[PDB]
């Protein structure tokens, strides 16, 4: 059957789901997903586009202004309408299935809803693919791979212009801030390779 | 994060054993969710960060794979030159070029709403603007505009089957991450993946440049330039967030470095003091770099030498002597709350004198208060990501290697003293303080242990859990917010694979209206504590075997 969805729960309660086609072992995910971790999905989904002071108020007003200054929507949205269709399917899946328990669960909410959606006084709602990629852009990505602090070393290197002169300024922030360092221990043996490209580390840029 | 893989020379009872601990932090319910998949060319089994559709962590019988973060610089900073008259537009390659812009209203639960504007450039979003100066700053990353790809390369991998159909999707994720391979033949391999890119000559990437033109990235630079080794000579794969390879420039993050002092050191010393390892021998590495002090290892020889000269009633030389009988190993009293031996809290109280008297002094105010900190510095519900040697510490360590460091010492920060004479000063300060609150039997010490805190808030500072379901667990333990391994061909066993991990509190998160919680709601968390592991399934048999229940669908798209 291609319409079947079989989940199989292990004694610690791990799912693991059989289906025939992409759109229906996503769908599948996406189900055990909203059955197992609703509240933690729908404020991770607030978190990464910077919707939480609706739910939560003012305290949450800069955080949410800080979000959405630090990525461009619209940008998303094309990645996501060229993908092939197979590629679509995963997010398109995904996203239905947690729709189908978030419908039972706003259908049946006396048995079905988890505790935490009362105690701070507000609902589930249906996700597409957008809120999906949005978990992994504003985690991974936007979080974990955003990492610079260029302005603040622009700003230590001319309080070391100022203390030592032009000179002696640059050579002591090269060595508070070095660009490359022949000891680190590093996970490729010498013996294996080097990284080949070499940089400026006196601020040529100026 | 860390992770240690070892390969077919160095195993002893298997081909090959992977083990992996991403360090994300610690939160309930889980940061990661477990999850198996069967059908449509998957057939796999691991848990991953907020259930992406693609697995971080896990494997298909055939290979498996892991993470850990990369840390290169893929971001740049582009100083945008601006207009007083004609606002909005900006300076690029002769031009004055109009801005994008989009307009946002933050609803307010019991409030008024809230309405800015965010403004990009072909760089990037403006991160901040300098009227004096008329520069806007836009903030420029090597993988914007395929984030989207990212997740799919992410979850292509789970179906490849060899090294080659592998690192065809590794090549196509662009994030700055650290991939890592083991097979069932024992082949071993490591990959540093992202998009870098292919920068003009004279730009020097910790700092700004001008965005009018010239300095604009060239492109990206290809996928062979990613640092990367297959079936490595050594028989083995470590890493700790450290250097992928030698000349390999880091992170611009001014509190970020790679040196001479670092703690992967602490894996590699464990993989080469046996000749061959078996998967209980590397699982049990989680235990000890969990415990470990990463600081004695580092400063013991320069602590030893300056006191050598002493006499045996000099309170500073006895400070040394207690150090000097340490293996370094934290590990609780009977009390659960205070370490056994007093190491750490005499090499926190000297490392912050030492650092306060050298790196601080040299670097101006406010400045200064960067390279303070020793990289003990917790609350009371504990350190809230790994513990790592800090950066002043990194600085530090150079300077006294003296000329066997490959930094130029521009400054020198002993400032004319005689490194012992620095010493003993910091080794006086900590005598005094912390006799002070101890007393002077230093056998009779009891320090405060780190706690470890499952948080209630997620890593952004928003509540994804009511507060009372905060747990709290004795012994701060310096690992992965998981772990899990993968043994490929066991001679133990007639399986071709056996995979293992722990995801705690738990795999559900659930809490009926009524107050109920799941069933599967923390029975992973006394197994954490205390360093075990539950077996991972994969196929339909062992499923079947093991199930606890069974749900059916019928859907049509
Ligand atoms: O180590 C960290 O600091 C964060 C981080 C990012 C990506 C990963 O895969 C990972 O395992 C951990
Ligand atoms: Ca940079």
């Amino acid at each position: 059957s291609s319409s079947e969805i079989k989940i199989v729960r292990d004694e610690y309660g791990m799912p693991h789901i059989y289906a025939n086609d992409t759109w229906h072992l996503f769908y599948g995910y996406g189900y055990v997903v909203a059955q197992d971790r609703l509240f933690q999905m729908e404020m991770a989904r607030r978190s990464t586009q910077g919707t939480v002071a609706e739910v939560l108020g003012k305290d949450f007003v800069k955080f949410d202004k800080d979000i959405r200054r630090n990525y461009w929507p619209d940008a998303i949205r094309a990645q996501i309408a060229a993908l092939s269709p197979e590629d679509m399917s995963i997010l398109q899946g995904y996203a239905d299935g947690m729709n189908a328990w978030i419908d039972k669960v706003n259908t049946n909410p006396e048995t079905l809803l988890p505790k935490q959606f009362n105690t701070f006084g507000f609902t589930p709602k249906r996700w597409e693919p957008f809120d999906v990629a949005m978990i992994f852009v504003g985690t991974m990505a936007n979080r974990f791979s955003d990492s610079t602090s260029e302005i603040d070393n622009l700003a230590l290197l001319t309080a070391l212009k100022d203390k030592y002169g032009v000179s002696q300024g640059m050579a002591v922030f090269n060595q508070l801030k070095w660009l490359v360092n022949p000891s680190a221990p590093t996970t490729i043996a010498v013996q294996e390779s080097n990284y080949p490209l070499k940089f400026n580390q006196q601020n040529s840029q100026t | 994060s860390n992770m240690w893989v070892i390969g077919k020379s160095k195993a002893q009872d298997a081909k090959a054993i992977m083990v992996n601990g991403p360090q994300f932090g610690w939160y309930a319910p889980a940061y990661t969710y477990g999850i198996g998949l069967h059908g449509a060319g998957y057939d796999v089994t691991g848990n991953t960060p907020f259930a992406y559709p693609g697995l971080v962590f896990g494997h298909n019988g055939v290979i498996s794979w892991g993470s850990t973060a990369g840390f290169g610089d893929d971001v740049d900073i582009f100083a945008e030159r601006l207009s007083a008259e004609k606002p909005g537009y900006y300076l690029h390659n002769g031009k004055w070029v109009k801005m994008l812009s989009r307009e946002e209203t933050i609803t307010v639960k019991n409030g008024q709403a809230e309405t800015f504007t965010v403004w990009r450039t072909v760089h990037g979003n403006i991160l901040q603007t300098d009227q004096t100066t008329q520069t806007a700053y836009a903030k420029s990353r090597a993988w914007d505009g395929k984030e989207v790809a990212s997740l799919l390369a992410w979850t292509h991998q789970m179906k490849a089957k060899n090294w080659q159909q592998w690192t065809q999707q590794a090549a196509k994720q662009a994030l700055t991450i650290n991939w890592y391979y083991a097979d069932v033949n024992g082949n071993i391999g490591y990959v540093h993946t992202g998009a870098y890119p292919d920068r003009q000559s004279g730009h020097d990437p910790r700092l700004p440049v001008p965005g009018t033109g010239k300095w604009d990235w060239k492109g990206l630079l290809p996928f062979e330039m990613n640092p990367k080794v297959y079936n490595p000579q050594s028989g083995y794969i470590a890493n700790w967030n450290n250097s992928p390879q030698k000349d390999y420039p880091a992170s611009d993050l001014f509190a970020f470095l790679w040196g001479g002092a670092d703690r992967v050191t602490e894996i590699d010393r464990l993989l080469e003091q046996k000749p061959r390892l078996t998967a209980d021998q590397a699982w049990d590495v989680i235990r000890q770099t969990s415990r470990q002090d990463l600081n004695l290892r580092l400063f013991l020889p320069t602590l030893q030498a300056a006191t050598s000269g002493l006499t045996q009633s000099d309170p500073r030389r006895q400070l040394v002597e207690t150090l000097t009988r340490w293996d370094g190993i934290n590990l609780l009293n009977d009390d659960g709350k205070t370490w056994q031996q007093p190491g750490s809290a005499i090499l926190n109280v000297w490392l912050t004198s030492m650092l306060k008297r050298t790196v601080v002094a040299a670097v101006p105010m406010p400045f200064d208060k960067w390279y303070s900190a020793s990289g003990y510095e917790t609350t009371q519900d504990g350190p809230t990501g790994s513990l790592n040697i800090s950066v002043g510490a990194k600085i530090l360590y150079e300077a006294v290697q003296g000329d066997k460091s490959p930094i130029p010492q521009a400054v020198d920060l002993f400032a004319g003293k005689p490194q012992q004479e620095v010493v003993l000063a910091a080794l006086e300060d900590t005598w005094e303080t912390l006799s002070k609150r101890y007393g002077n039997n230093v056998s009779n010490w009891k320090t405060p242990a780190m706690a470890l805190t499952f948080r209630a808030n997620n890593f952004f500072g928003v509540p994804q859990a009511a507060a009372e379901e905060t747990r709290h667990q004795a012994e701060y333990q310096n690992r992965g917010t998981e772990n899990d391994m993968i043994v490929f061909s066991p001679t133990t066993s007639d399986r071709p694979v056996l995979a293992w991990d722990v995801v705690a509190p738990g795999q559900s998160g659930f809490i009926a209206p009524d107050g109920t919680v799941d069933k599967h709601y923390e029975d992973q968390l006394k197994m954490y504590e205390n360093f075990g592991r539950k077996s991972l399934w994969l196929t339909k048999q062992d499923v079947e075997a093991h199930k606890e229940s069974q749900e059916v669908l019928h859907v049509q798209r």
